[PDB]
DNA sequence: GGGGGGGGGGGGGGGGGGGGGTTTGGGGGGGGGG
DNA sequence: CCCCCCCCCCACCCCCCCCCCCCCCCCCCCCCC
């Protein structure tokens, strides 16, 4: 019965989307074929063979923010939300299963 | 059958604007060639989305914030930079153009126009040409409008080494050529 | 002993209001005529 | 050679911006399982 009134809409990384296709799977698809490390190397080309992954992915995944924030965000909902737990545990008891 | 008509510039009437009318005259000016935007092409820093402005008019503001999808779906308030790689460029000229001094009506000044000239109609035009020009006589904002000539089409005003031989051939050639040197002074 | 929910602080967005955006005379230098 | 002339040089709307207010998010604390 009313005209609406606008009021400003908001997005954050949720667990649903990091465990989307593109989220977690992604990682679990790529990361192993995509990171490298050797004895060739020195240490801080092997610490940027990883970051250079992680980064790419988190901006793919969630472009807004920087990628130590963006650490900090995953590290604080995998320290809560109930079914990245599970899909974590998962993860470890698909190990235990094979 | 308007367009055909060859006006002089005082002819050039305020009801005329938007027609395809021809023009005639003296073109007192030109300018140097400058490039004008037809589409601005922007980078996005933080996508790499490349999103686009046309502009359609002397002046315009630039975009700062991304407004495609790319980051407007990951609410991402990326920054954009214009590019002249990918911006669309026409080439834009101006010239000036003017009654003929024997068209002035007595006691009057001779009244002139802008001509704008856009992409390879380009320096068609020169200085001292007394020429006829098609175009779309149109307004500009400055309710008084400016105004000037969209130009469309132009109509100036203004083998031999085997032919030199037809004068050789008939021989004696120097003493002819300088008696050829203004024959009416004796 | 850890996770959820309640409550308070702090930051960001959005809207509204406001301000800004040519002639005439004189001296001195430089050139031309008596 | 000297003086006069004449030439030069000079004195209302729209955008940006800022201020104010409200809501939403994130952290901390307390209770429940
Ligand atoms: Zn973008």
């Amino acid at each position: 019965a009313i005209t609406a009134r606008k009021r400003r809409p908001q997005v954050k990384l949720t667990a649903e989307k990091l465990l989307s296709d593109k989220g977690l799977p992604y990682v679990l698809k790529n990361a192993h074929k995509r990171i490298r490390i050797s004895s060739k190397k020195n240490s801080y080309d092997n610490l940027s063979n990883i970051i250079q992954f992680y980064q790419l992915w988190a901006h793919e995944l969630f472009p807004k923010a920087k990628f130590k924030d963006f650490m900090k965000i995953c590290q604080t909902v995998g320290k809560t939300d109930p079914v990245l737990r599970e899909y974590r545990v998962s993860l470890f008891r698909d190990e235990m299963g094979m | 059958a308007i367009s055909s008509k060859p006006l002089s510039v005082r002819q050039i009437k305020g009801d005329f604007l938007g027609q395809l009318i021809t023009v005639r005259g003296i073109i007192t000016r030109v300018s140097d060639v400058k490039p004008a935007v037809e589409v601005i092409a922007y980078t996005c820093d933080q996508c790499g989305y490349e999103v686009f402005q046309e502009v359609n008019s002397r002046t315009f503001t630039p975009l700062s914030e991304c407004t495609s999808e790319e980051c407007s779906q990951n609410q991402t308030k990326g920054q954009l930079f214009m590019s002249t790689r990918a911006s669309k460029f026409s080439a834009f000229q101006e010239c000036k153009i003017q009654e003929l001094s024997q068209q002035v009506p007595v006691g009057h000044i001779p009244r002139s126009l802008n001509i704008h000239v856009n992409g390879t109609l380009v320096r068609s035009l020169s200085p001292g040409d007394i020429v006829d020009v098609t175009g779309i006589f149109l307004p500009a904002p400055y309710l008084l409008t400016e105004t000037y000539l969209e130009a469309q089409f132009v109509r100036q005003h203004k083998d031999v080494e085997e032919r030199v031989m037809e004068l050789i051939t008939s021989g004696d050639v120097y003493n002819r050529l300088a008696k050829s040197i203004a024959p009416e002074i004796y």
